[PDB]
């Protein structure tokens, strides 16, 4: 019933629409990585952020209640 | 802009469109010697 | 004068590009989900918290190395709920917990009963007989057995497959150094059904591209073929006579070749899901009692088997502190077993 | 066919074979029980799962 | 006695294969 | 008066072999396990 | 002919035959486990419910009749060791003759069901065609489900009529068949309150009889009727294999991660309270409580209770089996006689140090002792030449309190190694291996046995779900397609299948 | 080696059970007329 | 505006697919 | 007493109840909308 | 070795000694393989699906083709209704040739590739190394999953053939 | 009972071996024409 993607992709409807709305849609996730707000919707170790300073032991979750909390704990020991 | 098929031929398209892939994951590979995941 | 439930179910069912039907509800949004879940935790996600582990794309790992990894051992079967008591709505925090793990484990499972759904109801409505849906019960039994069963029996989430490349890698030199996975006749069972697939469709493919009647002029033989035909494309006696002289038996009955190939590899996955239920209570085929007498007794009496122990107890040792960080293993460097000089 | 002295007690049990409610009947109603049994069974899922957790309901061998 | 199992199986097997093969039911076209 | 249920039960002589290869090679695969 | 996977399809147009047929069956389970019981009684010690108990035995069907109150003996035992009981006729010897008189009554039954299969009973009074209404069935079967279900909840489980269920305390020392009240909050959905298990009884039995009396009064939806194709006995088996999964499953859950009904005197302790240490961390607190209420270390452990000591060992864990390591667990590290006692470990400084446990997922595990603070201070090297941690570097000594060696001190290096050895697996116990001729290999309890085959049945008959769901749902079809290529084709039709568009 | 003593018996009447129920009605089929 | 099955199909795959490889291109210049 | 995970169980079935009523509702009036003519 | 466990031994052997898992030709293997039973499965389905009626209820439909019969047993037409609607409809073929060509390529290019992948690795061109390959700010090895498949082939590399190395690296 | 550990194996093949004898040729005895 509906027109095939070889009529559409060739027109140049599609492209006019589509030269905008592809960069358009790679920039915004380009910037989503670039000013670092991948990181703290997901809450993902920047480089710096995987130990603090001195320490080399890992932040793994042992308690399954208030694994928020420790989480939560193990950020602020970053200074 | 109309909505006819053909217009911009699908050699080109297909052809364009294998470029950018080719680019896309070549930088890929760069990345996999550079910064983070490089080992250096 | 028609009902909601009638027009609804038109609608539904209308034949476009993209079939929806009543099972499409449940097989869209779930198989939506699992992927995305995946793409998105391995493209941004951690499992820092869960495992010590980088695990995403933004974290520097490659296709081959990003997961979505289970979550810890401490969250034992918890289902991780994005509002659950774990998280409590935080979806930062559900992310850094492992929620993504149970979200995509939970939104797959009810998206391959959607699709095995989607099977029949397809099958139903072209009035076909719905063998493509039974041959699916074999994924199903797999993904189930190993995603969910297996985990359920062990300590927590934690130990299921995590979803990445070389995390289900991990995931099987696990079962080897720790449940000898490679003696289970189960999967024995499984790796015939497997191979025997891929030998069965091979040699099926093969037969019939080099038994083709000659039905055009061009050498490239493709052409020369039309859906609607009434007449067998390729010889089926000329075939039956070359396989029973090359291997002594061959089919007769292109019925039975058929089923045959539904038959091997799908029994095959159904046994080794059976196996793999049993791992999860660690009811291994890990020994052989009358081997491991013998050997105790006798210092000069070795087998392939007892050589194989060896690696698995190498891969229990040296992995077990990195892999099962939860425990907190130290183990000094001269309890780790080791051969010579390596 | 054999009638016998229970069977001929057991006929009226027997006896509506094929027999319909006219259109969706109480399908409507039945909806509404599978709703609250889907519900029923993710509560009792939720409290051995320890994912809903109730005063007064310790889930463990121990009080 | 695992032994004698062991290779009883297998002699029975190989036998299989020689009945399997050349006491077939023959295919036949029908014709 | 005779039940017009029966039916006959066949099995041909392809599936006698089969079905013997099927025992006896899940028998040689088992054997192992069952003497430990 | 009918090929030989085919072969009961006869039965399908034949209801007195059906019901031989599902009779007979009846009777080969009702004869199992008659002779399963009868066999296991042959084969059970009664001697020793503190480390003997029925799970270390291998039993299976003894722990289902004391689930349910049949805990004696016509010899004059009882499962909690008592001596002189009169359990009257429903002792284990009584429950199993009367299924193999049973299985024998059900027997006869089938024969006689097989023969005279043309009852008038079973034809359609107006077509005169073989026919059950499934439906009506349907109300009659649930009613009588509901009404069995309601009076086990409200006499037997609850005492009033009947002897009640097995009880315990929470570390499984002191079981016994009590009468249990129903529990009416939400605490009756807690699986380990076995007052829910009375209230579910009493509550869901009720449900029962009002659906089965819906369903015997009030005819299906013609919608429903035509969808579920309610005329066809096949689709009853593809929704009643469904129902059945699912409570497979979760017998197989609640088998696993223990529940009021799955009690650890019954069926051995459960992998979790391994995992958690449940059983180590109730020693400690009574060890704990006697030092404070001024008790010498001896004193303390000599209070413990051999049970509950033999509880915090792994070789009772039911994650620690083979698939093909069979029969009972005594036949692996032996029947157990005596806990040695508690071992504590101490360096030449006196410190006290604590053999790190081996984790279920272990077959083997290494030797290694940490101080309280999970620094290693001991361990039995692999390589020796560059040693420093040795139990005769570092003078390790052991001493036990309580049990077998209570007051006794070794400090010859490989006798305190072996002893290190046993501590990986929990508290220290001496086995007779030679009465059974044990191999020291562990094997799994009748729980991991019961889950494993449960879990197993469960998955596969998922399998008999989906392929009976589907011959009833393209019965049409079982021997073929259509001999219109517009309704598989595309263009044709508007909506799929539907040549009205 | 010491194998487990029922190892034998399990392996024959594995074997023997399902071979002899196929060769029952593999001979009944062929018996039939044909 | 006239939206079909196959355009919302097509959109829910390939919108964030360029997304999201506009987010790993840029992860090709981060450092540590 | 609701605690916060019966809260949280609220919020959980609230949730999937609007997922599931939006997703009937507009199918329902996509059909009814776009109908096949018989 | 010429054994079921001495198989075992040689693969494990070899992922200690080339990182086979990690090596893109075996993967391509399993690809094949994998692929190979699921298009196994797959055809024998569709075709089983589409078998024209030709036999009563009490009989097995196998006794609906006759060897050596000259039409078609199935409807590819139906088949193809079938599948081109699982997935959508050029995903699926109605060109029995072009189906049955690539039932043989898909599993016959993958063990190729596996074939290949023991044979080079053969010359120790060995499976993707991404040992340490995450480095944090101050220089910190944050493993991977990567790292934790080198744990386990590290316990096979110091045990197998315990009593044969005198010296440091085992060099083949 | 000290018992000969080949007396099982021995009894269960001398029941089923000539009594499968037996049932194969009674079936296809009852499966030939009537
Ligand atoms: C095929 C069809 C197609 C279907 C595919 C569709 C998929 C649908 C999705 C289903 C998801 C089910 C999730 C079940 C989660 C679960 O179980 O979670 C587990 C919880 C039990 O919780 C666990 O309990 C353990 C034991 O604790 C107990 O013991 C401890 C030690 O003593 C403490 O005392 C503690 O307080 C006490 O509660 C630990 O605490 C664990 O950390 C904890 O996770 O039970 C529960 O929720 C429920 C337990 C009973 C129901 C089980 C039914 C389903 C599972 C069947 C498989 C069985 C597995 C056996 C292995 C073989
Ligand atoms: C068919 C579509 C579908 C299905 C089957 C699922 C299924 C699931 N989802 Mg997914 N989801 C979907 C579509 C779906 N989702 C969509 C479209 C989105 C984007 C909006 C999501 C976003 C999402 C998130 C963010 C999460 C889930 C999670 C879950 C899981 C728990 C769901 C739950 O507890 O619901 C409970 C709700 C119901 C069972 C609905 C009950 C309806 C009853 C019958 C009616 C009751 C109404 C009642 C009268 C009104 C409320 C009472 C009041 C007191 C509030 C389960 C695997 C969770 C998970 O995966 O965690 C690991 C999770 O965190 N889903
Ligand atoms: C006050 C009234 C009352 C009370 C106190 C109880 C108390 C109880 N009921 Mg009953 N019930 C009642 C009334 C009551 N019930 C009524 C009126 C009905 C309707 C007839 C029921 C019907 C009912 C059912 C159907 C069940 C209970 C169960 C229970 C128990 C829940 C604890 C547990 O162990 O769950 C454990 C069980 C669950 C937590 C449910 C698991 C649900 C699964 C996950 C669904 C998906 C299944 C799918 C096949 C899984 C495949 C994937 C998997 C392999 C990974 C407990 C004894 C359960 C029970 O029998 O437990 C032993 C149970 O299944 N009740
Ligand atoms: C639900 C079923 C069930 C369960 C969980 C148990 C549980 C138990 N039984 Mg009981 N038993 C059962 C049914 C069961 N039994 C039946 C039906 C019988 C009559 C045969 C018995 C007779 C019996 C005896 C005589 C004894 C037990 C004993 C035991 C204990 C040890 C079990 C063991 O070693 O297994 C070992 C299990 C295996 C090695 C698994 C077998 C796996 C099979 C062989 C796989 C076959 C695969 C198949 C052929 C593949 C086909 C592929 C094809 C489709 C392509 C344990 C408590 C022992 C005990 O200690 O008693 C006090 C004991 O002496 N049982
Ligand atoms: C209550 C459960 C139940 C019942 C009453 C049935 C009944 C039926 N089945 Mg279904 N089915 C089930 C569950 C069940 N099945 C399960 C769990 C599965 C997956 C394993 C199947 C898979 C299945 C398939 C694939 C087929 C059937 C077919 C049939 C029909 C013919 C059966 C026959 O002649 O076998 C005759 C069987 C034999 C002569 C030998 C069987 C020997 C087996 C493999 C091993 C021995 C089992 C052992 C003796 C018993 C222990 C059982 C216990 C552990 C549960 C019949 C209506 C057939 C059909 O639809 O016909 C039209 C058919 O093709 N069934
Ligand atoms: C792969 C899974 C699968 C598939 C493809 C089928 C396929 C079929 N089923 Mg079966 N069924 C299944 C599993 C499945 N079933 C399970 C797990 C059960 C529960 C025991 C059943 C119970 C069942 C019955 C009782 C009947 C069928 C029937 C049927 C047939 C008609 C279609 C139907 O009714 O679907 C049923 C629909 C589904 C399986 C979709 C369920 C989607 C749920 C509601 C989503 C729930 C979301 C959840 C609340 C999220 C929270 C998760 C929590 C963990 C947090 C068809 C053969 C019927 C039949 O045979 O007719 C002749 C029939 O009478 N089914
Ligand atoms: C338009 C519609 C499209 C719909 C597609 C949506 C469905 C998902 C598609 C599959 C995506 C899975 C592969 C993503 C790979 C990726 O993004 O790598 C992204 C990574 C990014 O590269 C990494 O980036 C890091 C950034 O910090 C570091 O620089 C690392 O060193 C570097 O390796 O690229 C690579 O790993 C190299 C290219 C790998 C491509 C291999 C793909 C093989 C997939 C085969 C199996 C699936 C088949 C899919 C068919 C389609
Ligand atoms: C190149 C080898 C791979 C393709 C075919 C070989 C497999 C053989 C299977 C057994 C015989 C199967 C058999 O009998 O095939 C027969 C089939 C058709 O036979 P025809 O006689 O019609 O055509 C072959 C010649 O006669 C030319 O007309 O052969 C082909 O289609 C060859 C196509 C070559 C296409 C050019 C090479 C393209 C490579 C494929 C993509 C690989 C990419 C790798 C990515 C990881
Ligand atoms: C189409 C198509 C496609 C795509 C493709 C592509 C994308 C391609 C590309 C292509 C290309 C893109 C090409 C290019 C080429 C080029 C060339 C070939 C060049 C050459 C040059 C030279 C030779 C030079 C030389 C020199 C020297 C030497 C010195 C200095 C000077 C000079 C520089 C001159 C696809 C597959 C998708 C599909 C199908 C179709
Ligand atoms: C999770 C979640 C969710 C959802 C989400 C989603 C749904 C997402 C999606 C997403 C997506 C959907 C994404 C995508 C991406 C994609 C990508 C990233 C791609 C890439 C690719 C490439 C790179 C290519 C490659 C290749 C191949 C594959 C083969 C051939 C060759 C080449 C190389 C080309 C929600 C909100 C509900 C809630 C919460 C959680
Ligand atoms: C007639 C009569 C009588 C008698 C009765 C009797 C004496 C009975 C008995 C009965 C019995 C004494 C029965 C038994 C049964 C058994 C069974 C039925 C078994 C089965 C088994 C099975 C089925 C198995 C299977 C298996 C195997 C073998 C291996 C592993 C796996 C499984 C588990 C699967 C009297 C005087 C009372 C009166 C009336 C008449
Ligand atoms: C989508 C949930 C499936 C439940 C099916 C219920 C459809 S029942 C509903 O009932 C009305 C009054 O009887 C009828 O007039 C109407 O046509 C019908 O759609
Ligand atoms: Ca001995
Ligand atoms: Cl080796
Ligand atoms: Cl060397
Ligand atoms: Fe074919
Ligand atoms: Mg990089």
């Amino acid at each position: 019933g509906e027109r095939p993607f070889s009529d559409i992709i060739t027109s140049v409807r599609y492209w006019v629409i589509h030269s905008i709305t592809i960069p358009a849609l790679f920039i915004a996730g380009w910037l989503f990585v670039s000013t670092g707000l991948a990181y703290d919707v997901f809450g993902t170790p920047r480089p710096d952020s995987y130990y603090a300073q001195e320490q080399r032991s890992i932040p793994l979750v042992t308690d399954r209640f208030e694994a928020k909390q420790q989480v939560e704990t193990f950020l602020e020991q970053l200074k | 802009m109309m909505s006819e098929g053909g217009r911009i031929p699908l050699w080109i398209v297909a052809t364009v469109a294998g470029m950018g892939v080719i680019v896309i994951v070549g930088l890929f590979f760069y990345g996999a010697y550079a910064g983070l995941g490089s080992s250096l | 004068e028609r009902g909601w439930f009638d027009i609804l179910d038109d609608w539904l069912k209308r034949d476009r590009f993209v079939f929806v039907g009543w099972s499409g509800i449940l097989l869209f949004p779930c198989a939506y989900l699992a992927l995305g879940g995946w793409l998105t935790g391995t493209t941004f996600v951690t499992s820092w918290y869960t495992h010590g582990l980088a695990s995403s794309y933004l974290e520097g790992c490659n296709f081959l190395t990003v997961a979505v990894s289970t979550p810890a051992n401490s969250m034992g079967h918890s289902l991780l709920l994005l509002w659950g008591p774990e998280a409590q709505g935080d979806f930062t925090r559900w992310c850094q917990l492992g929620g993504l793990w149970t979200f995509i484990a939970l939104h797959g499972a009810f998206g391959l009963i959607g699709f095995m759904l989607r099977q029949f109801e397809i099958a139903r409505l072209v009035g076909v007989r719905p063998y493509n849906a039974i041959a699916f019960s074999a994924p199903i039994a797999v993904f189930v057995s190993v995603f969910l069963i297996y985990p359920l029996g062990q300590s927590s989430w934690f130990f299921a497959p995590s979803f990445g490349v070389a995390a289900i890698f991990r995931f099987l030199l696990f079962f080897q150094g720790f449940h000898n996975w490679t003696l289970n006749p189960f999967h024995m069972m499984g790796v015939a059904g497997v191979l025997g697939g891929a030998l069965l469709c091979a040699i099926h493919g093969a037969t019939v591209e080099n038994t083709l009647f000659q039905d055009g002029e061009g050498a490239s033989t493709f052409r020369a073929f039309n859906p609607t035909q009434a007449e067998e494309t390729y010889s089926m006696v000329t075939a039956n006579r070359f396989w029973s002289q090359i291997f002594g038996i061959a089919f007769s009955n292109k019925r039975w070749l058929h089923f045959f190939m539904l038959f091997v590899p799908v029994t095959g996955l159904w046994m080794s899901a059976i196996g793999v239920v049993g791992l999860a209570l660690n009811l291994r085929s890990y020994d052989f009692i009358s081997q491991e007498i013998r050997a105790a007794e006798d210092p000069e009496f070795e087998t392939f088997y007892t050589k194989n122990l060896l690696l698995n107890e190498g891969i229990r040792a040296w992995m077990a502190p990195q892999d099962q960080p939860h425990e907190n293993f130290v183990f000094p460097e001269e309890v780790l077993p080791r051969g010579n000089a390596l | 066919a054999r009638r016998t002295w229970l069977g001929d007690i057991l006929r009226p049990l027997n006896s509506e074979y094929g027999k319909v409610a006219p259109g969706w009947g109480t399908t409507p109603l039945m909806a509404v029980f599978m709703g609250l049994f889907l519900v029923f069974l993710l509560i009792i899922l939720e409290i051995y799962n320890s994912t809903l957790i109730l005063d007064g309901v310790n889930v463990s061998w121990k009080a | 006695m695992e032994t004698i199992t062991y290779v009883f199986i297998f002699a029975c097997i190989i036998a299989l294969f020689f009945f399997a093969i050349f006491f077939r039911e023959p295919p036949r076209i029908t014709k | 008066e005779p039940n017009p249920n029966r039916q006959p039960v066949e099995l041909n002589r392809t599936s006698l072999y089969l079905g013997l290869l099927l025992i006896l090679v899940l028998a040689l695969l088992f054997s192992s396990y069952f003497f430990n | 002919g009918l090929p030989w996977y085919r072969v009961h399809t006869v039965l399908i147009n034949d209801p007195g035959r059906l019901i031989a047929a599902h009779l007979m069956h009846t009777a080969l389970v009702a004869g199992w486990a008659g002779s399963m019981a009868l066999y296991e009684l042959a084969t059970f010690d009664p001697s020793d419910p503190v480390l003997n108990p029925m799970w270390r035995q291998g039993m299976f069907v003894l722990p289902f009749m004391a689930r349910l109150g049949v805990t004696g003996s016509w010899s004059g035992w009882s499962i909690t060791g008592e001596t002189g009981i009169d359990p009257g006729f429903w002792s284990f010897e009584g429950v199993a003759l009367a299924h193999i008189v049973l299985s024998g009554l059900l027997f006869l039954a089938a024969c006689w069901h097989w023969v005279y299969w043309d009852l008038e009973l079973f034809r359609d009074p107006r077509t005169g065609e073989p026919a059950l209404d499934l439906p009506k069935m349907f109300g009659i079967h649930l009613f009588l489900a509901g009404l069995l279900c309601f009076g086990f909840g409200a006499f037997h489980l609850t005492g009033l009529f009947g002897p009640g269920m097995w009880v315990s305390d929470p570390y499984g020392l002191t079981g016994s068949v009590q009468p249990v009240a129903p529990e009416w909050g939400p605490d009756g959905f807690n699986p380990y309150n076995p007052g829910g298990v009375v209230a579910h009884h009493i509550a869901a039995g009720i449900v029962g009889i009002i659906a089965g009396l819906f369903h015997i009064l009030v005819r299906p939806p013609q919608r429903l009727y035509k969808a579920l194709r309610m005329g066809n006995i096949e689709t009853v088996l593809s929704s009643s294999i469904a129902a059945v999964f699912f409570a497979a499953f979760v017998v197989a859950g609640t088998m696993w991660y223990g529940s009021a009904t799955t009690p650890i005197e019954l069926f051995g302790p459960t992998r979790y309270q391994w995992d958690s240490s449940y059983f180590q961390q109730e020693i400690n607190r009574r060890v704990q409580a006697s030092l404070a209420s001024g008790a010498t270390l001896e004193e303390a452990w000599s209070a413990i209770p051999e049970k509950l000591a033999f509880y915090d060992y792994i070789g009772n864990n039911p994650a620690k089996g083979g698939l093909f390591r069979t029969g009972p667990m005594n036949k692996g590290d032996g029947i157990a006689q005596a806990w040695k006692g508690h071992a504590v470990f101490r360096n030449k400084e006196g410190e006290e140090l604590f053999v790190r446990r081996m984790p279920a997922f272990f077959e083997s595990f290494p030797v290694i002792l940490t101080d309280k603070n999970g620094v290693v201070k001991a361990d039995i090297p692999f390589r020796r030449a560059e040693s420093k941690y040795s139990f005769e570097q570092q003078g390790v000594t052991v001493s036990f309190y309580g049990g077998e060696l209570n007051g006794q001190t070794f400090t010859d290096p490989p006798t305190v190694k072996s002893y290190a050895r046993k501590a990986i697996f929990g508290e220290i116990f001496e086995f007779d291996t030679e009465t059974l001729n044990s191999d020291g290999i562990f094997r799994t309890s009748p729980r991991g046995w019961f889950t494993f085959a449960h879990a197993v049945f469960a998955l596969l008959f998922f399998f008999g779900h989906i392929w009976h769901g589907a011959r009833t749902l393209f019965r049409d079809v079982f021997s073929g397609i259509d001999p219109s290529p517009e309704q598989v084709e595309w263009g044709f039709y508007q909506k799929v299948g539907d040549v009205t568009t | 080696m010491e194998v487990n003593q029922l190892g034998l018996i399990a392996t024959a009447l594995f074997v023997l059970v399902p071979s002899v129920f196929l060769i029952i009605l593999y001979v009944q089929t062929e018996s039939q007329q044909k | 505006p006239i939206f079909t099955v196959r355009w919302v199909a097509v959109h829910t795959l390939a919108v964030p697919t360029i997304f999201f490889l506009g987010a790993i291109a840029a992860m090709q210049f981060i450092q540590r | 007493t609701i605690t916060p995970s019966l809260k949280g169980f609220f919020i959980g079935l609230l949730s999937g109840a609007v997922v599931l009523g939006l997703t009937f509702a507009v199918l329902i009036a996509i059909s009814q909308i776009d109908k096949v003519q018989r | 070795p010429l054994g079921i466990s001495g198989t075992f031994n040689f693969m494990i052997v070899f992922q200690a000694e080339h990182n086979i898992l990690m090596h893109p030709f075996h993967q391509l293997g399993v690809a094949g393989v994998f692929g190979g039973a699921l298009f196994c499965a797959m055809h024998g389905s569709l075709v089983t699906s589409s078998l024209i009626r030709e036999t009563t209820e009490t009989e097995s439909a196998n006794y609906g083709y006759k060897f050596g019969q000259e039409e078609e047993t199935y409807n590819i037409v139906a088949a193809h209704g079938y599948f081109g609607r699982l997935i959508f409809q050029y995903a699926s073929f109605n060109n029995s040739r072009s189906l049955h060509f690539f039932l043989a390529a898909w599993p016959v290019v993958g063990v190729w590739f596996a074939a290949l992948g023991i044979s080079t690795m053969a010359f120790n061109l060995n499976g993707f190394n991404f040992n340490h390959s995450v480095i944090d700010a101050k220089g910190n090895v944050i493993n991977t999953w990567a790292d934790i498949i080198n744990r386990a082939n590290l316990g096979m590399e110091v045990m197998h053939e315990r009593n044969a190395h005198n010296f440091p690296l085992d060099l083949a």
